[PDB]
């Protein structure tokens, strides 16, 4: 009920940001949204003199029919001055189970500083330019932002604080609109925990992080061998010298000897059946001297492997993977490429949140425009990460396969 | 006298860490002078300005042309940043056709509305006296200045808030903002509509706001922002094209934008052999002859830009179409229309600047730029007809390192289709030779060698001069291409030009490797493999063209 005083960054003048064209669903949507806003104080309309913009647009979480307003607050966030630290939980995602909720609708009651709200400018657009667009400003505390979070820290806190005495047991994490509660229950008792937990943030997404972890380097196990096997096999192991320092392939390359065909079976010798097992004893071990740099960028791959399946590997230095990955999963998304890599992204981005407590800068194997102009249309997110785009065809694809 | 109702100003402030534009005022002359001094009484009469005593320190330039000019250029530069709306114009294609139609244009504008009183004493300016024997007339702005930077912004901004509960009132009729006009539509009858029209105005009336008394001084066709609008359908005005025995490069510009103009609406606009000729820019004079690629294009553009072509307006009970069709060269045309023969609008779409390149991504691209298009002119993406087959997309996506998407689509036919030329077999061939590649260059002397050995014994070396190491062993590829079976295994230890090959080009800026796609062409199945070099594989031989 008493607004704290929020400033920017030295030298850092607010976000100007270009609003993109949306559908005239999604407009309506938006109007409606942001009509019962107004008539709520949430946000209030505003004048020329804000020279200042954020993108907004509208979207459709999990199980639900109704549209929902997302704002892109990311210009204005790496504009926002940093908010002090807690340290991150580390047993979040050493936890069986984490369950993911929206806190979202608290921030709401929260009232905005005043000299900061000119900064919180969006702009509903129209079709056609016919008419200009309207313009709103935040008065609460608005969802998206990175203050937000960091103002209600303590609010958080004072409401979580009953049933954090009571279980001792489940960890409690936040980012962002979203609560992350983790625990090592039953998924019925999960469940019923949650509408309690639910409950108290009413009167005031199963996740199972046991089952993801890191992946190794398998070779294959043949009982004869092709030119082809053993010359897609002695890359294999080449590329993973680059991360493993042992690997040696001189006795595997001494059986391609000569010009043979590729589909010419040859026998293995013990030198190069030797160098084999001592290749895959080295890979059976983890990466020498792999840390976390929290004052390091995380990088994330994602390499399109075909029939719905996609691998990805988090890392901060190349060859020094913090995390790998493979998602595999069908929802709907059978015919239609960019919905499954942008459920993807959701999802290595969640489960960058779980472990370190921020979002990775994403690599996409897609073209820019394509990607720009479908994202929105499957992003069930409250967070948005950063991304760039390559358009250079990687060898290493059938590597992680 | 009826009370105007107030309009409330907009609160004004100049860029941080700035002050107010202190200007020497321009001597003029005594003819110039009488005419500013009669022209800025009656205005102070009217209330636009007033006199102000000697505290201000701010002074602004004026000048006389009689009409008067204030040269805000200085306060343009200290005054704030504001918002503007007018990014882009309302594409005619966009409109909905309506009944009947009023176009209103306000008198005084920017007059008409106050100015922040807090902001007034910057807005100051001199008059300069005959013979400067008496201190100049002092003079501030109670108004809106016309050449001020916050002007347009503030303006639109009480227009809008003057206008909601009109629009609110009336959801039966639709209204257009756009600067100093209002467009008004609906569906009524005439007598019914220059009624509302008449209700309107008044409504305007009622802050002060003056709308033309007469039978509307501008009825159709109009003509506005380069279009012609007309009751039934929309055209540009008709097209200049200068004709001339030697061009400069301005005049290339000016020829590609009036050609690019004219593209919305007539089909078939080609503009590339007219801007390649704009590469090593930045000199407006020069003298560039044409090719007869280029002549025979111009000519084609006045061979569409003979009769004129209209597109109509929108209807939102009916679906929206896009059709396109390949042009060559990276030439792509398009026609978005709801009914067969009568186009909403046309355009075209060039590929981008790229070493390598096939038809596929750039009939993507092309899907995405008019989906974009639509979504701003229509709020909705339409229905595709594309030359290329369900199959053929099926393949390529399939089998696409890169993820793709295309929206709801059918396959129309209409020649040249879009095609996957050739595919790379996923395992290796049974039955067929296999080819492994070696090339090496010498980095100094430029000599280089490519060549092959296959498990057959056949071999190749051949000798280069003046070539790289990249040449070289996309050289040996397309030798081993060139001496090879309908079907071959091929191993390379280059990743260049594995990479190159994995991006699939139907087309390329280097002969080579355009040779090596007419190579695979005419193959049946084609393995690439791959393997790391110099890890003394046995087969791949350095040693035999590094000789
Ligand atoms: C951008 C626009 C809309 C408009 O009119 C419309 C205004 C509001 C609407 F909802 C729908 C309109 O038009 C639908 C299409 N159309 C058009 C012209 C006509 O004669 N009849 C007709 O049906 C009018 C006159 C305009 C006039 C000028 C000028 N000068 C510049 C822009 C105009």
């Amino acid at each position: 009920i008493e607004t704290v005083p929020v400033k920017l960054k030295p030298g850092m003048d607010g976000p100007k940001v270009k609003q993109w064209p949306l559908t005239e669903e999604k407009i309506k949507a938006l109007v409606e949204i942001c009509t019962e806003m107004e008539k709520e104080g949430k946000i209030s309309k505003i004048g020329p003199e804000n020279p200042y913009n954020t993108p907004v647009f509208a979207i459709k979480k999990k199980d639900s029919t109704k549209w929902r307003k997302l704002v892109d607050f990311r210009e204005l966030n790496k504009r926002t001055q940093d908010f002090w630290g807690i340290p991150h939980p580390a047993g979040l995602k050493k936890k069986k189970s984490v369950t993911v909720l929206d806190v979202g609708d608290a921030y709401f009651s929260v009232p905005l500083d005043e000299d900061f709200r000119k900064y919180t400018a969006f702009t509903i657009p129209s079709i056609n330019n016919e008419t200009p667009g309207i313009r709103y400003q935040y008065n609460v505390l608005p969802q998206g932002w990175k203050g937000s979070p960091a103002i209600f820290q303590s609010s958080m806190t004072k409401i979580l604080e009953p049933f954090k005495k009571q279980n001792p047991d489940i960890v409690i994490y936040q980012y962002m609109d979203d609560l992350y509660v983790g625990s090592d229950l039953e998924i019925g008792q999960h469940r019923t925990k949650i509408e309690e937990l639910r409950q108290h943030l009413l009167r005031w997404y199963e996740l199972h992080p046991d089952k993801w972890t890191v992946q190794p380097i398998v070779l294959p196990e043949k009982d004869s061998w092709t030119v082809n096997d053993i010359q897609k096999l002695v890359g294999k192991l080449n590329w993973a010298s680059q991360i493993y320092p042992g690997i040696k392939v001189r006795q595997l390359s001494k059986l391609l000897r000569g010009t043979k065909a590729l589909t010419e079976v040859i026998p293995l010798t013990e030198e190069a059946e030797l160098e084999l097992a001592e290749n895959r004893e080295i890979l059976k071990e983890p990466v020498h001297g792999v840390y976390y740099d929290p004052s390091k960028d995380l990088i994330a791959e994602i390499q399109k492997q075909g029939q719905g399946q996609w691998t990805y590997q988090i890392y901060q230095e190349p060859f020094k993977n913090l995390k790998t990955g493979k998602y595999a999963r069908m929802r709907g998304a059978h015919t239609n490429d960019v919905k499954q890599l942008t459920e993807a992204v959701q999802k290595i981005t969640t489960e960058s949140i779980v472990i370190w407590g921020k979002t990775p800068k994403f690599k996409l194997p897609i073209q820019k425009e394509t990607w720009e102009t479908w994202w929105t249309e499957y992003w069930q997110a409250t967070w948005i990460p950063e991304w760039e785009f390559v358009n250079t065809p990687p060898l290493v694809k059938l590597w992680y396969q | 006298m009826v009370p105007i109702s107030p309009i409330e100003t907009v609160p004004v402030k100049l860029k941080p860490g700035m002050d107010g534009p202190k200007v020497k005022q321009w001597p003029l002359t005594e003819e110039k002078i009488k005419a500013l001094v009669e022209i800025c009484t009656e205005m102070e009469k009217e209330g636009k300005i007033s006199k102000i005593g000697p505290e201000n320190p701010y002074n602004t330039p004026v000048f006389a042309i009689w009409r008067k000019l204030v040269d805000f250029r200085e306060l343009n530069k200290r005054t704030q940043d504001f918002w503007e709306v007018q990014l882009g114009i309302p594409h005619p294609a966009g409109l909905k056709k309506k009944k009947s139609v009023t176009v209103l244009d306000v008198g005084d504008a920017y007059f008409s509305v106050p100015l922040d009183e807090d902001f007034r004493k910057y807005t100051a300016f001199t008059i300069p006296s005959i013979n400067n024997e008496t201190p100049g007339i002092r003079y501030q702005y109670n108004v809106l200045p016309q050449g001020w930077k916050g002007s347009p912004a503030i303006f639109q901004s009480s227009m809008t808030k003057i206008l909601e509960p009109f629009a609110a009132q009336n959801p039966d009729i639709v209204i257009y903002q756009y600067m100093d006009d209002l467009y008004v539509g609906s569906d009524l009858e005439i007598g019914q509509h220059r009624t509302k029209i008449e209700e309107l105005r008044q409504h305007l009336l009622r802050w002060g706001l003056t709308t033309p008394d007469k039978k509307h001084q501008k009825e159709p066709p109009f003509l506005w922002m380069g279009y012609e609008l007309h009751p039934d359908k929309w055209t540009v005005q008709p097209i200049v094209l200068p004709e001339k025995d030697s061009w400069t490069v301005n005049d290339i510009q000016k020829l590609v934008g009036k050609l690019n103009w004219a593209s919305q609406i007539y089909p078939g606009i080609k503009v590339r052999q007219l801007s390649k000729l704009l590469r090593g820019t930045k000199a407006l004079t020069e003298v560039i002859p044409l090719t007869e690629e280029a002549e025979l294009e111009l000519a084609e553009n006045r061979e569409i830009l003979k009769e004129p072509v209209h597109g109509v307006y929108y209807d939102p009970s009916k679906d929206l179409i896009a059709e396109i069709q390949k042009q060559g060269q990276g030439q792509w045309t398009y026609q978005i229309y709801q009914e067969p023969f009568k186009n909403l609008k046309t355009g075209k779409y060039a590929r981008m600047r790229g070493a390598h390149t096939n038809d596929v991504k750039q009939l993507t691209e092309a899907v995405q730029k008019i989906t974009t298009e639509s979504i701003v002119i229509w709020g909705k993406t339409p229905k595709f007809k594309l030359p290329i087959q369900k199959e053929t997309w099926e393949t390529w996506w399939t089998e696409y390192w890169q993820a793709t998407w295309i929206p709801e689509w059918e396959f129309v036919n209409t020649p040249p289709l879009v095609k996957l030329w050739y595919q790379l077999e996923k395992e290796p061939i049974v039955g067929a030779e296999t080819f492994y590649v070696d090339g090496a260059a010498n980095r100094e002397t430029k000599l280089g060698k490519a060549g092959y050995v296959t498990n057959k014994g056949r071999q190749k070396v051949v000798p280069l001069t003046n070539t790289t190491n990249q040449k070289t062993e996309l050289q040996a590829i397309y030798l081993a291409l060139q001496d090879s079976g309908l079907e071959v295994n091929i191993v390379t230890d280059s990743q260049y030009a594995l990479g190159i090959i994995q991006a699939q080009p139907d087309k390329s800026e280097s002969e080579l490797v355009n040779q090596i796609i007419e190579q695979l062409i005419k193959k049946e199945k084609v393995y690439l493999a791959w393997v790391p070099a110099h890890k003394g594989i046995g087969g791949n031989e350095q040693v035999d063209k590094l000789v």
